[PDB]
């Protein structure tokens, strides 16, 4: 539609000064491109410690979930004398595997453009002209001179002063919709356990569903052949797998019936992060070099690893 | 070869309004005045019908309007 | 013409020149975003597709989708800004539209499109209107209208050179479309200028023609002074402060920006008039063509001479005639002129 | 005196003359599409609205070239358009499934 | 401005000319100037106004 518009019409000089030198053009300029993208800074650079995750609140397969990305499937067919530990290290086959990419131990910051983790000044129910003032006041109000939010903006868990002014706190079951957030800027890896074994919880020590272990430990991991050891062999597997049931602690979280929860905390990084805003620096930076130059700049730091992040899907778009 | 017309720019003067307001003021004559300031406007922010709809619903409204 | 290329032949000249074999087109193959679509989400965008070739078509207009763009480009050997002017112009005649099959779950239809491309010479883009306005002349007693008759319509100033046309046999498709455009010179009296005819004509005193201009001055010709504007000679005239002239308001103009000006700049000429012009314009009742810019004093006078000769005494209106007489022997003999006046009156 | 004259204006060197046949064919589009008994009846309905509408306004003209019916792209492309995956097999002789 | 295979932006630049009335009028005619017809001193004459 735009193409066959331009084929037809010639330019035309128009006697007022240039967009560029206004106000108004810089600021809906910087706004539709730059509003709700972010910079994070870890106090030290802490990768996530495990490759294997504990994550029940997540219903499996059997709507899509952003999380079966990492979700190992436990398959009946296997080649002779395989093993978890020659594939996916000391993961637990029917659980999440996070791969090394996600876990590099040199990143030092953290870059996202999403607007899903705004606390409740923020709401779609609102309209767009609305939604843009507010945001547009808060980073006014939260800043001084500098692009450096004030720690009051931040949730309690990322700094001791943090009042949740501009982001909510993460939840339990943030990590189904949106992994990588959760990998990238949780602080502390917390778990959620209906297998038995776990906390050292024995199938007597209980003092449809109802009382019962999501997943019990079999004998061992074996598989056997008909002289044809390559292709297709029987694969018997360490635990069960949830196909069947596939609701069983997603239904369980929700409290529908009691189980046996079990929940353990790991500390990773330290409570003391720092917050940079994309948008307040191109309404600065273009005061004194010129919205051409600036724009130009950080488009180009949005493509720092090879992918743009602001073309990302909304859910998606965290980058170490 | 690159075209460009002056044909709205070939007097050398202009006059020019910081308000449309202004355009009522009884001891102007009758001319061409400018005013000062250019209107920047987002489509996303002008279309609300579209912000609430989902999938190709959204994308056959835009091209629509386009 | 065998090939589309072949319209850019030097020792063509201007007609209409036709391509030989019809261009034969499927909308299935042209319209790929439809392929990739299913169910009615295909349907819909079909139906706005078909309704805006509708609407074109009604206009006269051609909906460029159905031919490529670098085909046809490649095949004028044009820039990108003379295919913007030439797809602006282009008109389009539906010729037949045929039903070739016609089930309750399938149809098929044949349309007949004749297009009509205008290739350009030269375009003209910075352009100003002339306005002719003249000049008052008092002759022997009678009040008289001048008007020089310049060769051009135009003006066009592209850079710093300024060039003056005349077109011929012209139209509107957006822009105006003209057969001919011959350039030429601005009037005098030398070799290398125009040597145009001078109209005259007679009107009734008082005479008094105001013009505001929209830039904030007005534009004044009038047979009697006022607020110290000279009568006869036109003139482009400005106030710092409101006031009434010519019993109308005159306002002080708002302030403006200076931008670069394309403003022409015409070259200045003297020019000679008949001493009895204002006689020879009154006894035709239109108006009369007097003198050229460039013409010899002789051949000016042996011109309404004969005609002048002939307006002799007579039995019937001898105190008419010596009233004439006076005021044409004013300038030249006033001692004369007094005497005669006299001899009238008695 | 003078007053700006916006628009462009173009000399005319030549004018080209060309004539361009559109044929549309309901049953390709339906196949592509997938398309159901039911709803091959609105593509025929809504082709018919379009193609009629045009027809009820436009009087015939007589146009300066050959018959394109005499044309090899016209037989190749009508051809093409009608019969293209139309095939016909014959038995050795004739017997049925049994 | 910026063209990715998922991604695309324009920008259009768009001159208004509003013209402001003085006075609007509504119920109006055409004048048809007719004459009438003189015969003197044997020519017949066409005179209008
Ligand atoms: C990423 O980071 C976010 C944080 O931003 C994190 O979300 C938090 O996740 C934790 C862990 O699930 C949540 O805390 C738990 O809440 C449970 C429910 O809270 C209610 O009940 C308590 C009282 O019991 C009330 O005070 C409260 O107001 C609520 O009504 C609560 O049951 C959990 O408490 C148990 O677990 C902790 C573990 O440290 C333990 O200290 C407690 O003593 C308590 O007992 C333990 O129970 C478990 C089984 O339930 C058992 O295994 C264990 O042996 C017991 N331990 C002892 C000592 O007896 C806990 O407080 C928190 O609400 C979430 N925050 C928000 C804001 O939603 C994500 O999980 C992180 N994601 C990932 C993937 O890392
Ligand atoms: C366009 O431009 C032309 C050229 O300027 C204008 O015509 C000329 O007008 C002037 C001013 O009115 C005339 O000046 C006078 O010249 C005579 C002498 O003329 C003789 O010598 C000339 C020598 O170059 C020669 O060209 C003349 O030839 C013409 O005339 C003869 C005879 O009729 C004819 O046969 C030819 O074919 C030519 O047409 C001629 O031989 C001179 O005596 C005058 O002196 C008076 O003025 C001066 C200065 O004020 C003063 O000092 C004296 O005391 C005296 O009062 C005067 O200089 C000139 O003759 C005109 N030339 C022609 C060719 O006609 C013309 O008016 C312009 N046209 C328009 C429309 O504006
Ligand atoms: C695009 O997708 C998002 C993500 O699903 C949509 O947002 C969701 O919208 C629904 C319906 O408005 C919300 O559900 C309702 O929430 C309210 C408030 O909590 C509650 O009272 C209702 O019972 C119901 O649960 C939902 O909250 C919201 N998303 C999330 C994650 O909470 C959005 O509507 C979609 N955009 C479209 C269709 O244009
Ligand atoms: C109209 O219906 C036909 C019939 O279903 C559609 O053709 C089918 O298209 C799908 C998707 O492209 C094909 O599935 C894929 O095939 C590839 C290649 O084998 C494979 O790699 C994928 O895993 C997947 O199986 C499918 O092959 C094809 N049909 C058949 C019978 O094989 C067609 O797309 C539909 N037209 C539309 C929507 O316009
Ligand atoms: C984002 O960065 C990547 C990596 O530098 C760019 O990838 C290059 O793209 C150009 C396109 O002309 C190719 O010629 C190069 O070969 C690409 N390099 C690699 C390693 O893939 C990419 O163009 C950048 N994208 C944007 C939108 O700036
Ligand atoms: C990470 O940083 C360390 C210390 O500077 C360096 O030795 C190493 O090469 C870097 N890269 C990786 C992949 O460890
Ligand atoms: C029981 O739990 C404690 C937790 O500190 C752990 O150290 C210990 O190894 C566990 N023992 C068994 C037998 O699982």
């Amino acid at each position: 539609e735009m193409q066959s518009l331009s084929d037809v019409m010639i330019d035309f000089e128009i006697p007022l000064g240039d967009p560029r030198d206004q106000e108004q053009y810089i600021h809906r300029k910087c706004y539709q491109e730059f509003a709700n993208c972010y910079l994070v800074k870890y106090k030290e650079p802490k990768p996530w410690p495990k490759e294997g995750l504990i994550a029940d609140q997540c219903p499996l397969p059997g709507n899509r979930q952003s999380i079966w990305d990492y979700y190992i499937k436990v398959e009946s067919i296997r080649p002779a004398n395989w093993t978890t530990k020659s594939k996916y290290g000391q993961a637990r086959l029917g659980s999440f595997y996070i791969p090394s990419s996600l876990r590099q131990i040199n990143v030092s910051h953290v870059l996202f453009c999403s607007d899903q983790l705004y606390s409740k000044w923020y709401n779609i129910e609102n309209t767009i002209e609305q939604n843009e003032r507010f945001l547009l006041n808060k980073l006014n109000n939260l800043t001084s001179g500098t692009s450096v939010l004030k720690k009051r903006a931040l949730p309690k868990d990322w700094s001791s002063q943090g009042k949740n002014a501009l982001f909510r706190e993460i939840n339990v079951l943030d990590i189904c919709s949106k992994p990588e957030s959760v990998i990238l800027l949780n602080t502390s890896y917390y778990s959620f356990s209906l297998w038995e074994g776990d906390c050292n919880f024995t199938k007597d020590m209980i003092s449809p569903y109802a009382c019962r272990f999501w997943r019990s430990k079999n004998e061992k991991e074996e598989t056997k052949c008909r002289d044809g050891e390559t292709k297709r062999c029987l694969y018997y597997p360490l635990w069960d797998s949830p196909e069947s049931t596939y609701d069983f602690g997603y239904l369980a979280y929700q409290k529908n019936f009691p189980s046996p929860i079990c929940i353990e905390q790991q500390k990773i990084r330290d409570q003391d992060y720092e917050v940079y805003s994309l948008y307040q620096e191109c309404k600065i930076a273009s005061k004194a070099y010129g919205i051409d130059t600036v724009l130009f700049s950080l488009k180009n730091f949005l493509n720092y690893t090879g992918t743009p992040v602001n073309e990302m899907p909304n859910a998606r778009a965290f980058v170490g | 070869a690159k075209l460009r017309s002056m044909g709205y720019a070939l007097t050398g003067a202009v006059q020019t309004l910081s308000q449309i307001s202004d355009i009522n003021d009884e001891n102007l004559q009758q001319g061409i005045y400018l005013l000062r300031d250019h209107v920047i406007t987002l489509m996303e922010a002008t279309l609300h019908d579209i912000s609430v709809m989902e999938g190709m619903f959204a994308v056959q409204h835009l091209h629509t309007h386009l | 013409l065998s090939q589309i290329s072949d319209i850019n032949d030097e020792n063509l000249q201007q007609g209409i020149y036709l391509l030989r074999d019809h261009v034969i087109t499927l909308m299935e193959a042209t319209l790929h975003d439809i392929s990739v679509m299913e169910g009615m989400f295909a349907v819909q965008h079909l139906h706005t597709h078909l309704n805006h070739l509708k609407t074109m078509l009604l206009e006269r207009r051609i909906d460029w989708t159905y031919m490529s763009s670098t085909w046809l480009q490649q095949q004028l050997q044009k820039s990108d800004d003379e295919m913007k002017v030439i797809k602006r112009i282009a008109r389009s005649l539906v010729y037949y539209v045929k039903q070739t099959h016609s089930s309750p779950t399938a149809t098929a239809w044949e349309i007949g499109l004749y297009y009509e491309l205008v290739i350009p010479k030269h375009i003209y883009l910075n352009n100003w209107n002339v306005v002719n306005i003249g000049h008052l002349v008092k002759s022997a007693g009678q009040l008289t209208h001048v008007t020089i008759a310049h060769p051009y319509e135009i003006i066009n100033k592209e850079c710093v050179e300024t060039i003056y046309l005349h077109l011929e046999d012209c139209t509107r498709q957006d822009y105006v479309i003209c057969d001919v455009v011959k350039i030429v010179q601005p009037c005098g009296n030398s070799s290398d200028t125009s040597d145009c005819p001078v109209w005259a004509e007679a009107v009734k005193e008082p005479f008094v023609q105001v013009n505001p201009l929209k830039n904030g001055s007005y534009l004044v010709l009038a047979s009697s002074t006022d607020c110290q504007i000279p009568p006869y000679v036109p003139s482009i005239v400005t106030v710092n402060e409101t006031t009434s002239c010519f019993g109308l308001d005159f306002k002080r103009p708002l302030v403006a920006e200076e931008r670069l000006s394309f403003e022409p700049r015409l070259p200045n000429l003297q020019l000679r008039l008949p001493h009895l012009v204002g006689i020879i314009a009154k006894i035709k009742g239109i108006k009369i063509e007097v003198t050229s810019s460039g013409e010899s004093i002789k051949e000016q006078i042996e011109r309404a001479k004969a005609e002048l000769l002939r307006l002799d005494i007579h039995e019937g209106d001898t105190p008419a005639w010596i009233q004439q007489l006076a005021a044409a022997t004013k300038d030249v003999w006033p001692a004369a002129a007094s005497a005669l006046q006299g001899i009238g009156n008695f | 005196y003078y007053e700006p004259h916006p628009e462009p204006i173009v000399v005319k060197e030549r004018v080209l003359g060309l004539s361009q046949i559109l044929m549309i064919n309901s049953e390709n589009i339906a196949n592509n599409a997938n398309l159901t008994q039911e709803v091959k009846k609105l593509l025929t309905e809504m082709v018919n609205e379009e193609m009629q509408s045009l027809s009820d306004v436009m009087i015939d003209f007589e146009i300066p070239l050959g018959d394109p019916r005499d044309q090899e792209q016209y037989i190749h492309r009508k051809c093409y358009q009608e019969f293209a995956n139309c095939y016909l097999v014959k038995y050795k002789e004739p017997k049925p499934w049994p």
